């Protein structure tokens, strides 16, 4: 059924550039014109058989990166370069000429001991650290530039006019030394990248796919162009910085990969992230695009949502019901029945006819709400956005001028041009309380169907000749369309607030940078296992690529789950960290007190396990927003050297800390958990039990049973009072969870702040704690001294595992005298709890155990 | 004179009841806060029906009894809506 979507020989460019086969390059660079400039190095390249001229700029940049930039000479019309994607100019690094010869220019970054080898005749550039080989750029031959000439095609029912003819452009890196590579989301496919020599190449094309298949390359919502290498040896990342459509192929030839770019338009624009480790690889990669937005802590709780909760007193009743079945939650989202027939900003004027007195009753539960916003305007000359819109010439247009209209949700609508700064600027206007009337502090927002999906559009979007700001087609930006639509919705939430509250949105389609305006999800999964079992790989790509906030639909969007799936689906979303309960139109309600009592309480353990771990995942997305780490991580992050690790995506790691194995097979009774690590110790954090690494254990499961290991020689911080939801929790003491290494030591941090502004930054109200233990002592000190917070949260507890009993426990804190803690200590399990420390947690203090 | 637990557990001082550390297993050393996972806490509610809730609610924020006497150290202010 999927003739709606074209392969790479129905895709004119693809087609064209995969036809190139690995062979000598016609290019070959004019050494004669070679410049060292300020900031860069130019060069001219020339075609030999067509006479083209190209200009290769060739920069060293700070922290250890190259950019290569192609372009044409003298072109005709200019070439599209992607905006708004780099958070900032990277700053360079001065290059040097170290070495020539007939054929040949050796490059120095700075002193260095990075090296880059230009060849002349073929083109071809080498990277070095000193005298190993990398990677190299061309090796293959297979660089492609289609200058734009002084054409129109046909898929299915749509033509494209294509009045700039071929102008596609391409490239392929050699990865010696590397066997596995990751990334390129979205696809639903494995975590470790298959060759695409005998099939399709990966596809980068933002898409709105009907029921999409498991284990294929097909094209999804969103498109992040960054590949990330890893072996034994070393880590290494490309990104490819191009928003049109593009294809990668994958091919293994001592061991090496070789990846191929293949984008419909814009200019040739990648970065070399060179490493070595793979957190140099994230560091690289955030000092380009940035870091993931550090959510609101409710956002980091528990959603529930459907399509669609019928009106205010069904929302009020999804609301109690939560805590008549002592269950909590967060967020309750409102899908497009909420709105006036799909026109957004607007209410149902029978089933949601006071607004502000439904936020009002879910602020007196302390909870939020979700309403969605799609970016397809109804055309209706009595929807005053349609209006206004039209009238100020902020939609995107066709080649004749007018207003481009196609088909979605409320019938005929119109497309709001989102790279057009100004029609962003309005858009986060309209967030305002007075323009968005009957929204509140307490109403954040959920942007879909932003690829953009057209119904009657080919491939379900828009048309490639459609015209944007600046004169560019739709060719040229597409891939960077949603993440406009997201940076403007969450700006407008900033706004609204005057600056002051955290934005929470929700995006379908992205694109590199997309983590700095919140959260995405994999769109329309289904209620199969399998589908379950896939969350993993594609989360974990995403996180790779700095997208850390990221999550599936609990439960499945399609067709009705089993009680049992669903149990296990819970389970599984409660470690993921976007954590969304949502379902089609025509399936059964699944609230999940609907469901027999065996089945609600696995449930709510889940539930429990989340919001008593929030402490512990508000922390690890503060590292995230300040460092470029990814919260979720597989499990070769954390061991580089454990090969059998390269491939793995049932297991995943939160942070350092916690290793997790959900249940995703029906009436198992049992695991295979890989516990890695040489002289490194697991603890079971269900029975206490202590594992050496590494070894694979078998580890038998109930209904109830969600594996989860703590490491040795890490610090858990939880809130062990669960509420109703995390407004009701931010002031409440936290329990710390000690695992000692074998050799007896353990070190953990701890983030804490209002929970929902920007006053960690503006204001530098915030702690970061670290908590170290080492001999027989746990220490409480400043890991940031900048930070300081009025709060009440002190330490109300601290379970030790793997420690024997004490004599005697010694407390002692900064203004206070020492103090004597009791503890009970179980023989068996070799756990130590330390009864009410009493401390407040913006102090310093010791704890000895004598 | 030292506290028992309801159910016959522990024996724990006088001075650790209400003292916000859950002591006992059956969290009766704590009736008048948050700290036990399965405590409650007793609304006395005069003017209507009196009412148990969970510990978990004690000082969360939301009106749960209409007294308003389980929110007494929170910010939040609950009138009495028991008439
Ligand atoms: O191919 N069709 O069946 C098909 C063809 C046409 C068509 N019409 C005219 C011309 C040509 N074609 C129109 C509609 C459909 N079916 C669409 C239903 C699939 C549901 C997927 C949507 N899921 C989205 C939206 C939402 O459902 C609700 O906002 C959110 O809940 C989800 O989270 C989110 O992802
Ligand atoms: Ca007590
Ligand atoms: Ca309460």
């Amino acid at each position: 059924d999927r003739s709606n979507f074209k392969t790479c020989d129905e895709s004119s460019f693809c087609k064209r550039q995969r036809s190139i086969r690995p062979g000598l390059s016609p290019y070959r660079a004019l050494l004669d014109t070679l410049q060292l400039g300020p900031d860069a190095l130019t060069v001219h390249l020339i075609h030999e058989v067509t006479k083209v001229l190209l200009v290769l700029e060739l920069q060293g940049l700070q922290k250890d990166m190259t950019r290569i930039r192609i372009d044409e000479l003298e072109p005709r019309r200019p070439r599209y370069r992607v905006p708004d994607v780099l958070v900032a100019d990277p700053p360079t690094a001065r290059l040097s000429v170290s070495g020539r010869d007939d054929n040949s220019v050796e490059l120095t970054v700075a002193e260095g001991p990075y090296k880059i080898i230009l060849t002349a005749q073929p083109f071809r550039l080498d990277l070095l650290e000193d005298r190993s080989l990398l990677l190299s750029v061309n090796a293959r031959g297979l660089m492609a530039f289609e200058h734009q000439r002084a054409w129109e095609e046909t898929f299915k029912t749509h033509s494209d006019s294509k009045p700039y003819g071929p102008t596609s452009v391409g490239l392929d890196f050699s990865l010696p030394g590397m066997e596995h590579v990751y990334g390129i989301p979205e696809h639903a496919d494995s975590l470790r990248l298959k060759v695409t020599e005998g099939g399709e190449p990966y596809r980068l094309y933002n898409l709105d796919v009907f029921q999409y298949e498991l284990n294929n390359p097909m094209a999804l919502y969103g498109s992040v162009p960054v590949l990330l290498a890893h072996s034994f040896h070393r880590d290494l990342g490309i990104f490819w910085l191009n928003a049109a459509e593009t294809w990668v192929d994958i091919s293994s030839n001592t061991p090496q990969t070789d990846i191929r770019w293949m984008s419909e338009s814009g200019i040739i624009d990648v970065f070399l992230m060179l490493g070595p480790s793979v957190f140099d690889v994230f560091r690289q990669y955030a000092s380009l695009t940035g870091t993931q937005a550090l959510p609101p802590l409710f956002s980091l709780g528990y959603h529930q949502s459907r399509w669609n909760y019928r009106d205010e007193a069904d929302v009020l009743e999804v609301d109690q019901g939560f805590d008549d079945h002592n269950m909590p939650c967060d967020v309750i989202w409102l899908d497009i029945e909420h709105a006036d027939g799909k026109r957004y900003f607007t209410w149902d004027p029978t089933r949601f006819p006071q607004p502000l007195n439904m936020l009002e009753h879910l602020a007196s539960k302390r909870r939020k709400l979700v309403a969605i916003v799609d970016p397809h305007i109804k055309v209706d000359s009595g929807y005053r956005v349609h209006e206004e819109l039209r009238n100020h010439g902020l939609y995107v247009k066709t080649r004749d001028g007018s207003d481009y209209e196609g088909w979605c949700w409320p019938g005929s609508a119109s497309y709001p041009d989102f790279t057009n700064p100004r029609m962003r600027a309005w858009w986060s206007n309209m967030f305002s309380f007075d323009n968005y009337e009957g929204s509140a502090p307490n109403l954040y927002v959920w942007n879909d169907m932003n690829e953009p999906s057209v119904f009657n559009g080919p491939e379900v979007t828009m048309l490639k000749d459609a015209v944007h700001y600046g004169g560019w087609e739709h060719r040229d930006i597409h891939n960077i369309y949603g993440l406009y639509v997201h940076m403007a919705t969450a700006d407008g939430l900033i706004q609204r607030s005057g600056g002051i509250e955290r934005p929470f949105v929700l995006s379908r389609a992205f694109f590199s940078g997309s983590q700095r305006f919140g959260a995405v999800w994999t769109g329309d999964n289904t209620a199969e296992w399998d589908h379950l079992k896939i969350s993993i790989p594609m989360c974990l790509s995403l996180a790779l690529v700095g997208l850390s906030f990221c999550g599936a639909d609990v439960g499945g969007f399609f067709k009705n789950p089993e009680p049992e799936l669903l149990v296990r689906w819970y389970q599984m979303g409660a470690y993921q960290p976007f954590f969304r309960a949502h379902a089609h139109l025509d399936t059964g309600r699944r609230e999940p007190w609907l469901l027999a009592s065996q089945y609600q309480d696995a449930i709510r353990d889940a539930l429990f396990q989340r919001y008593s771990l929030l402490p512990f995942w508000y922390t690890l997305f503060y590292q995230a927003h300040k460092e470029g780490f990814p919260v979720m991580r597989p499990l070769w992050v954390q061991y580089p050297e454990d090969m059998s690790t390269f491939s793995i995506e049932d297991q995943f790691m939160l942070g350092d800390a916690l290793l997790i194995h959900p249940v995703s097979d029906a009436g198992a009774h049992g695991v295979q958990v890989y516990l890695p690590g040489q002289e490194e110790v697991w603890y079971d954090i269900q029975s206490y039990q202590k594992h050496h690494g590494p070894q694979t254990l078998y580890l038998p499961v109930t209904l109830s049973s969600i594996p989860v290991f703590q490491r040795g020689g890490t610090i858990v911080p939880r809130w062990m009072r669960v509420r109703r939801s995390s407004d009701c929790m931010k002031d409440d003491p936290i329990t710390l969870f000690v695992a000692l290494s074998p050799q007896g030591t353990a070190q953990g941090e701890l983030f804490l702040d209002d929970g929902h502004t920007f006053n960690y930054q503006t204001r530098h109200e915030f702690l970061l704690r670290r908590f170290s233990f080492s001999g027989s002592t746990l220490v409480s000190s400043s890991a940031d001294p900048k930070g300081h917070l009025e709060t009440p949260i002190w330490i109300e507890r601290v379970v030790i595992m793997g420690a024997g009993k004490p004599a005697a426990v010694v407390l002692q804190t900064k203004g206070s005298p020492e103090s004597r803690l009791s503890f009970q200590h179980d023989p068996e399990t070799s756990v130590l709890i330390l009864r009410k420390p009493g401390v407040s947690v913006a102090s310093d203090w010791s704890i000895h155990l004598r | 004179k030292p506290f028992t637990c309801l159910d016959g557990t522990a024996t724990i001082p006088f001075d650790q009841v209400n003292d916000d550390y859950c002591d006992c297993k059956d969290g009766s050393d704590e009736p008048g806060t948050a700290a036990c996972p399965n405590g409650s806490f007793h609304c006395t509610n005069t003017g209507y029906k009196p009412l148990y809730i969970l510990s978990s609610r004690v000082n969360d924020g939301v009106c749960d009894c209409c007294d308003g006497t389980d929110e007494y150290n929170s910010g939040t202010v609950c009138e009495n809506t028991c008439r």
